[PDB]
């Protein structure tokens, strides 16, 4: 689960230049320590995001309408 | 020490109440006469300066 | 009687008890934690509602089953529109909901020389920033002419920080060829600079 | 007259015995300053604050006697890399220091009271 | 797991240089002559 | 009533004495204000001699 999470989550070098290249102004290696890891984290969000959406909720969404209160 | 065991004295068991002592020796530890303890010969609150 | 085995066994033994310390703890905190909620059906209960009571707690069981519809297979399960225009953050309260009059910064109360300008460029950095107004993107205020108006009002303390700043690098004959250095000198002590 | 399997361990009566004796005595210690044989119960031999000072000032010292500018090492911890505040930047020391009254203790009476 | 598995009490900061502003940058409001000749800001050798 | 030159003098005096007393309270030991306000040349913390045991550095 640990590991496995981490493979989900942990980005790569791109990923970490794409989300510090448009939050920031400025390409990686050139940052204060607090916001490295923020960049670092909008590309695990967005990896993510991005794995829930097309391999989770790619086949869970049949609609099988009811059961509401 | 409630178990009150007793070998004679070996090697391995001379280092263990050695290192006990030596542990003791660097953590905070309960005194019962402090202020005399503590005196020191000269001007100055401890031996430490 | 190695010290390895003894490291060991204590290790073993303090696992075992923090363990069960900790389980115990985690029952009594869910047991602290749940309280006012047994209490509300037991109340439901006495006061003459028998039947009202089993409704919350199958209520609880299916409001379960409807988190694990929403979260995990991510059905929509209407009427969550409704829910979530509900409630609404700080932030965006501040930015929808305000009067631009109920905030200040502390700059339009302490110099009246101000103008409007300078008036709304201390507003748009200090009072109420670009996450706490609609069309506020970041970098709005230059912080160029904010130092500018920040000169202009008590321009002694940029002549000092000025000064330190030239005393530092090697250019202190060149703080006192800038045109009102020697002026300001011989204003404020009645004698002409002599070094 | 069974008692267990005897490879589950068993504690003692004794140990019971000291251990309430024993935290009975450590309060009845607590309240009283003065009157064990005149004297009383410290629980350190000297303050961690006291120490650092001491070892701080005689690194210092060495560090200048040999033809360098001393260091001074904090408690806590050094300073965060950062451009937000001063108290973010020196939170590990500050942490140190906030604590120093309730490190010093105690945190009972000092005197008695009678009511 | 990543700085466990380093030593994180190696390789911190732990100590800094101590350096005494001079007159320009104290608290010049405190500075004061006293009928000439002597200033109360004080400044001495351990020896 | 406009003050006289004797109660100017007067009651600069005696505002001296009450200043006096009134710094008697300015750097309580580890108080917040003397931890975050005291500093060096740069922005760092110092280490004040206020300990009550110890009087460093041939102090
Ligand atoms: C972290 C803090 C918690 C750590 C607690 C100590 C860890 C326990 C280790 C136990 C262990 O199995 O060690 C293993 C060893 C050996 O313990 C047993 O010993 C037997 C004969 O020696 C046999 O060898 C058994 O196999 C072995 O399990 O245990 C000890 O030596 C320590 C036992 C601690 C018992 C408490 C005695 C003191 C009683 C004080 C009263 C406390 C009352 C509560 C007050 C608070």
């Amino acid at each position: 689960t640990v590991a496995a999470g981490a493979a989900i989550v942990v980005p790569s070098g791109k990923q970490v230049e794409a989300a510090s290249l448009d939050i920031y102004g400025r390409p990686p290696s050139q940052l204060l320590p607090n916001e490295r890891r923020a960049a670092e984290f909008a590309a695990g969000h967005r990896r993510w995001k991005g794995f829930v959406d097309n391999s989770i909720y790619s086949w869970t969404r049949t609609l099988p309408g009811h059961d509401n209160p | 020490s409630s178990k009150e065991r007793r070998m004679a004295l070996e090697d391995l068991s001379k280092w263990k109440i050695f290192l006990l002592n030596f542990l003791l020796a660097l953590t905070e530890q309960s005194c019962i006469y402090p202020f005399i303890s503590n005196l020191s010969f000269g001007p100055d609150a401890s031996i430490l300066e | 009687e190695p010290i390895q085995d003894e490291l060991l066994k204590l290790l073993r033994g303090g696992w075992v008890l923090l363990s069960n310390l900790a389980l115990f703890l985690v029952f009594s905190s869910f047991l602290h934690r749940s309280l006012n909620w047994f209490v509300q059906t037991e109340l439901l209960v006495a006061v003459g509602a028998p039947q009202q009571a089993g409704e919350r707690v199958v209520g609880k069981f299916f409001e379960a089953i409807e988190w694990v519809e929403r979260n995990i297979l991510g059905w929509k399960l209407p009427g969550d529109e409704e829910a979530e225009d509900a409630t609404s953050k700080v932030y965006e309260v501040l930015q929808n909901y305000t009067p631009a009059e109920a905030a200040y910064s502390f700059a339009q109360l302490k110099y009246k020389d101000l103008t409007h300008k300078e008036r709304e460029l201390f507003h748009k950095a200090y009072a109420l920033r670009h996450f706490e107004r609609r069309d506020g993107r970041p970098g709005d205020v230059d912080a160029a002419e904010l130092q500018a108006v920040k000169d202009r009002l008590d321009p002694l303390e940029a002549d000092r920080r000025a000064y330190a700043a030239a005393k530092a690098a090697g250019r202190l004959d060149e703080y006192w060829a800038a045109p009102g250095r020697e002026a300001t000198y011989q204003r404020i002590v009645g004698a002409p600079r002599i070094a | 007259v069974y008692k267990g399997p005897a490879s589950i361990p068993h504690a003692s009566a004794e140990v019971f015995g000291a251990f309430f004796l024993a935290t009975n005595t450590a309060l009845l210690a607590h309240m009283f300053p003065g009157k064990l044989f005149g004297s009383e119960l410290h629980v350190r031999k000297w303050d961690p604050d006291y120490l650092a000072s001491c070892c701080n000032e005689q690194g210092m010292r060495r560090e200048a006697l040999s033809g360098k500018k001393p260091n001074l090492w904090l408690l806590g911890g050094g300073p965060r890399l950062v451009n937000d505040s001063w108290e973010r930047m020196w939170w590990n020391n500050l942490h140190w220091k906030r604590w120093k009254v309730p490190r010093t203790g105690p945190a009972f009476p000092q005197d008695m009271y009678w009511q | 797991f990543k700085n466990f598995f380093s030593f994180s009490f190696l390789n911190n900061i732990w100590s800094i240089p101590i350096i005494i502003p001079d007159i320009a940058s104290a608290m010049i409001s405190e500075v004061s002559v006293l009928d000439g000749y002597f200033h109360n800001a004080f400044t001495f050798l351990e020896t | 009533e406009m003050c006289d030159i004797p109660e100017i003098l007067g009651t600069v005096q005696e505002a001296r004495q009450i200043v006096e007393r009134a710094r008697m309270w300015r750097f309580k030991p580890y108080g917040e204000v003397g931890l975050r306000m005291a500093q060096d040349a740069n922005g760092s913390p110092v280490s004040l001699m206020q300990e009550p045991l110890h009087y460093p550095h041939g102090t």
